[PDB]
């Protein structure tokens, strides 16, 4: 009865940071492993299985591996990164559409901290870019068919807590 | 508990082998070798930090990464921490009728999980050092833990 929760997206968005900063409920280390946790919802126990995908963003051979029996994608991109926006538009719900056209996934926005940071917005406000918006990202959540779209912080951890409550709720169909 | 390795290699292989059409294989196998290698030595790297509480700098990590890269003679990614052999495992019958098998009289989901994340580390390690032989795990943590003494 473990609910596979694959978290998806490109580097440097945090994945791997997310997850431990979920599992942290100590030394954060690079490499993640499988790990569970039961979670209350609607009073049932559920057993959420949680994998990581973090440093394949480009050895396109491995992750075709991690997708047989997913229940539940977390296509991740950081706010204050508009390149990891445009590549799940772009790459990740493309390619996990292919493997799993069944599967259904949330659109994820990590690093919602920074997006209240001036460095930040300095230093995108370069390249012409500014922070990312929840409703141009409701709109690609939209497009893109994804269930739903929330985002959080792993280092506040805001919403953390809620987007696997989520993750849980749209693999239970 | 026992596996017949072999056919979980040619069954990892077979899924390999959808990818394209020709059923080639090198290309996973490229970057398996470096991936499956680089998480070993980033491994290396979380368990003496652990330990010793020590916080290595990302350009210290780097001359460690170099290091093991040339005393291997394989390129690596600082990055790697995901073996696609391991993620195979997860969602293979075979290996998880042994899962099965091996949990006996235990099934708390949680238990269960557990068993088949460490019987996933174990059954990899031994499916890369059958088809991988470029160096072993234990030589690979060794020369690490080598480089970790030179740098850091």
């Amino acid at each position: 009865q473990t609910i596979k929760c694959v978290v998806v997206g490109d580097g440097a968005v945090g994945k791997t940071c997310l997850l431990i900063s979920y599992t942290t409920n100590e030394y954060v280390p690079t490499v993640f492993d499988n790990y569970a946790v039961t979670v209350m919802i609607g009073g049932e126990p559920y057993t959420l299985g949680l994998f990581d995908t973090a440093g394949q963003e480009d050895y396109d051979r491995l992750r075709p591996l991690s997708y047989p029996q997913t229940d539940v994608f977390l296509v991740c991109f950081s706010v204050v990164s508009p390149s990891s926006f445009e590549n799940v538009k772009e790459k990740w719900v493309p390619e996990i559409t292919h493997h799993c056209p069944k599967t259904p996934f949330l659109l994820v926005g990590t690093q919602i901290d920074l997006r209240d940071d001036p460095s930040t917005i300095e230093k995108l406000a370069k390249n012409k870019q500014k922070p990312i918006t929840p409703e141009t990202a409701e709109k690609l959540a939209r497009d893109l068919k994804a269930v739903k779209y929330v985002e959080c912080s792993a280092l506040t951890q805001k919403g953390l807590k809620n987007v696997f409550d989520e993750a849980i709720l749209a693999a239970l169909e | 508990f026992v596996i017949n390795h072999g056919k979980l290699t040619n069954q990892l292989l077979q899924a390999v082998a959808k990818q394209t059409r020709n059923g080639d294989t090198q290309q996973w196998f490229q970057q398996e070798q470096t991936t499956y290698i680089s998480r070993t030595v980033n491994r290396t790297l979380d368990d003496y930090c652990r330990s010793n509480n020590s916080v290595i700098s990302k350009e210290t990590k780097g001359h460690i990464f170099r290091a093991v890269e040339n005393a291997l003679q394989q390129p690596l990614d600082m990055n790697g921490a995901q073996s696609s052999i391991g993620h195979f495992l997860q969602s293979n019958k075979y290996f998880n009728q042994k899962v099965d098998e091996q949990c006996g009289k235990r099934v708390d989901p949680i238990t269960r999980f557990n068993t088949q994340t460490k019987m996933i580390e174990q059954v990899s390690q031994e499916i890369f050092e059958r088809n991988f032989s470029g160096f072993k795990v234990s030589e690979i943590k060794a020369i690490t833990q080598n480089a970790i003494l030179e740098h850091v």
